[PDB]
RNA sequence: CGCAAGACGGACCAGAGCGAAAGCAUUUGCCAAGAAUGUUUUCAUUAAUCAAGAACGAAAGUCGGAGGUUCGAAGACGAUCAGAUACCGUCGUAGUUCCGACCAUAAACGAUGCCGACCGGCGAUGCGGCGGCGUUAUUCCCAUGACCCGCCGGGCAGCUUCCGGGAAACCAAAGUCUUUGGGUUCCGGGGGGAGUAUGGUUGCAAAGCUGAAACUUAAAGGAAUUGACGGAAGGGCACCACC
């Protein structure tokens, strides 16, 4: 059930991290992006809105979908690290790094690390208002 | 219930012959139900691939963009669909004591590809200047601008697509820009950044083999 | 009294006594 | 797998209330690695600490 | 009283200047008297360094930096610790932190 | 992987530039305008400030058309709370976008009218011009661009000074004021009532301009100093604090 690759070679995908400051989605794809290998997302681990964006529910999100696309054949994983983007924050969230640490911890090999948090050259009001969020 | 991984086919993908590595991994597809026709989805894919995974001793911030064309029984053959480069090569290109001058072009080759390419340039501190900034002033960013896009100009209506593939690979066109602008005004960076697909020829067999060999 | 907010009541009471105070009546 | 390490020096008194201290300790096995741990109970120099998981290390002050 | 000699901002020579909006708090406030702030750093931590460094597939694969341009308001800023309040005396200073060791 | 619409031009972007002020940032073309510099060109007092009278004038608002992505007054809900009719979250109407008519108001601020003369230093910066060793590109040559060292003239500013001012904060102008006179316009007379009432005038409306009195009050207010407080920042100490 799998490609049929020598020892030596490693098969190849593509890993698609997005850490906003809500959620965390680890998504494997195939070089093209057009296929889907597992995508697991940081609320399915724990029942609670307040640690999905967790470094916890990443971690354990990651090593989910990392023995998932172990058993189908995928050695290697490319990595694509997105932010929420847009109007709002460039910074990924606090389940980034936990995610990526934990995707290396199960034995996968890594690829070539990306940006891809879609920056604007000028875009739509954003939402707020004038004085902004006062809490 | 029922696996739907059980029903998937891999498929290996090829680079064109310009290229030293042909080889660029591999995907997946379902089988063929007699609905849908397995070589009509697996058409149509676009692979980002660094140029150090393409050839040995090319740099790897320079991305090209593969589109597969035809599928010869477990053998997709891709083409060129694009090329660009990654983010923090441009995010560190830009500075904020010196000006940044940008171009775009529309050229059609000699074998009906339309290309959109962009370029893009810094102005270079001198050795021992003492003043802190470098900006060019806005003639000297129109005629700089001008000497790109007449140079982008003629380095591919001339050529066609094989040629401005090799011309792409080492960034000669970058080269070229940077070495005619010394006079106007030194610029470093110097480099074509992004080239868009805009209109293809019909389809070909013959000249995707003769692409492939 | 914030003025500004005094301003709006005055001018207010000014709109309600032009409602009231009619050029008709 | 477990393994022991020697304290090298002292850095300093961490935790909300100082409890624990921070020293950089060499591994024995090879005496090249080095890394920076949190001890909690009274340690000096030349004690010998064991670590159970000897990835982890600490943010310094 | 005037409590700066600039206005706490850095407009001279004209009339209008462009809002932005505050990172944290999505506030309209004009862009020469924002606090800027160039973060320039590694995508993966200390740790993560060491940790993917011997899973990669390369030899010396130097990791990808971070580049993020944040703009603040000043409660923002002076709530999230990055600016301070000076002695009267010291707010004349303008060099910046010594943050070159 | 494509398609469609609308709105905005990130990073480069600075105590940088332009404009009478509102204000002005994707490329290219066209159209008219302008400051500064250069001048052994021309006219020869043609000038400065300005009742009356005019052009322009952020945002919001009003009346007709065209579009309506995002945001979003009003509004409906969910939270919080002793109570929220608020702050927070989900939606969402005018509006936010373009064209044609109105409106003429902002902490429209340098809280500082314009023209002219004089009165200390220093280093940068933008434009134009002038001079000069030396590095670079136009394969050679001048010459022209990029640097370097200086000078002059306007411009945005900065540092310093027992120039002198001022109640001081501070100001090379807010100086050259009892040693009080260069020209000229607007404009203030203790605090409230009040920019309110009424009259006049403009506008479709909202409202704009001009604009009192009766009455009430011994203070209101500016700059700075010492304390006390702060759900402000940074340090220090204590087994009547903690670990
Ligand atoms: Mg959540
Ligand atoms: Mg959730
Ligand atoms: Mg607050
Ligand atoms: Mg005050
Ligand atoms: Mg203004
Ligand atoms: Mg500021
Ligand atoms: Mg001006
Ligand atoms: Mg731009
Ligand atoms: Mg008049
Ligand atoms: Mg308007
Ligand atoms: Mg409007
Ligand atoms: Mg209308
Ligand atoms: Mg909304
Ligand atoms: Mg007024
Ligand atoms: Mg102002
Ligand atoms: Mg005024
Ligand atoms: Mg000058
Ligand atoms: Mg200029
Ligand atoms: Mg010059
Ligand atoms: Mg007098
Ligand atoms: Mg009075
Ligand atoms: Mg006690
Ligand atoms: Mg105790
Ligand atoms: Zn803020």
């Amino acid at each position: 059930l799998g490609p049929q690759v020598a020892e030596g070679e490693n098969v190849f995908g593509v890993c698609h991290i997005f850490a906003s400051f809500n959620d965390t989605f680890v998504h494997v794809t195939d070089l093209s992006g057009k296929e889907t290998i597992c995508r697991v997302t940081g609320g399915m681990k724990v029942k609670a809105d307040r640690d999905e964006s967790s470094p916890y529910a990443a971690m354990l999100a990651a090593q989910d979908v990392a023995q998932r696309c172990k058993e189908l054949g995928i050695t290697a994983l490319h990595i694509k690290l997105r932010a929420t983007g847009g109007n709002r924050t460039k910074t990924p969230g606090p389940g980034a790094q936990s995610a990526l640490r934990a995707l290396a911890r199960s034995g996968m090999k890594i690829g070539r690390i990306e940006d891809v948090t879609p920056i604007p050259s000028d875009s739509t009001r954003r939402k707020g208002g004038r004085r902004g969020r006062r809490l | 219930v029922v696996d739907p991984f059980s029903k998937k086919d891999w498929y290996d993908v090829k680079a064109p012959a310009m290229f030293n590595i042909r080889n660029i991994g591999k995907t997946l597809v379902t089988r063929t139900q007699g609905t849908k026709i397995a070589s009509d989805g697996l058409k149509g894919r676009v692979f980002e691939v660094s140029l150090a995974d393409l050839q040995n001793d090319e740099v790897a911030f320079r991305k090209f963009k593969l589109i597969t064309e035809d599928v010869q029984g477990k053998n997709c053959l891709t083409n060129f669909h694009g090329m660009d480069l990654t983010r923090d090569k441009m995010c560190s290109m830009v500075k904020k004591w010196q000006t940044m001058i940008e171009a775009h072009v529309d050229v059609k080759t000699t074998d009906g590809y339309l290309l959109r390419l962009f370029c893009v340039g810094f102005t270079k501190k001198r050795n021992n200047q003492i003043r802190k900034t470098s900006y060019a002033q806005h003639q000297q960013v129109r005629q700089i601008r001008k000497k790109m896009m007449e140079i982008m100009t003629r380095e591919v209506q001339t050529n066609d697509l094989k040629e401005v593939v090799n011309k792409l690979i080492p960034d000669s066109i970058g080269k070229d820009i940077e070495k005619a602008c010394q006079s106007i005004y030194p610029l470093h960076d110097v480099f074509v950044r992004k080239v868009k697909m805009l209109k293809k020829p019909k389809f070909e067999l013959g000249k995707l083999m003769e692409l492939h060999g | 009294m914030r003025a500004k907010w005094r301003k709006k009541r005055m001018r207010r009471l000014k709109r309600k006594r032009r409602k009231m105070r009619q050029r008709s009546k | 797998p477990i393994k022991l390490a020697r304290v090298t020096k002292v850095l300093g008194r961490t935790g909300s209330q100082g409890q624990c201290t921070q020293v950089r300790v060499e591994f024995m096995d090879d005496t090249s690695r080095s890394i920076i741990r949190n001890v909690k109970g009274p340690v000096r120099e030349g004690d010998v600490l064991t670590l159970l998981e000897s990835e982890r290390e600490a943010r310094r002050l | 009283t005037k409590k700066r000699r600039n206005n706490g901002r850095a407009k001279k020579g004209r009339g209008h200047v462009q809002p932005i909006r505050c990172t944290n708090c999505a506030r309209c406030v004009p862009k020469d008297k924002a606090i800027k702030k160039f973060v320039i750093r590694n995508i993966v931590e200390a740790a993560a360094v060491r940790d993917i460094s011997e899973a990669s597939v390369f030899d010396a694969y130097v990791l990808p930096k971070l580049y993020v341009k944040l703009h603040y308001c000043v409660s923002c800023a002076i709530h999230s610790k990055v600016v301070r309040n000076r002695s009267r005396e010291a707010r004349k200073d303008r060099t910046p932190p010594p943050r070159f060791r």
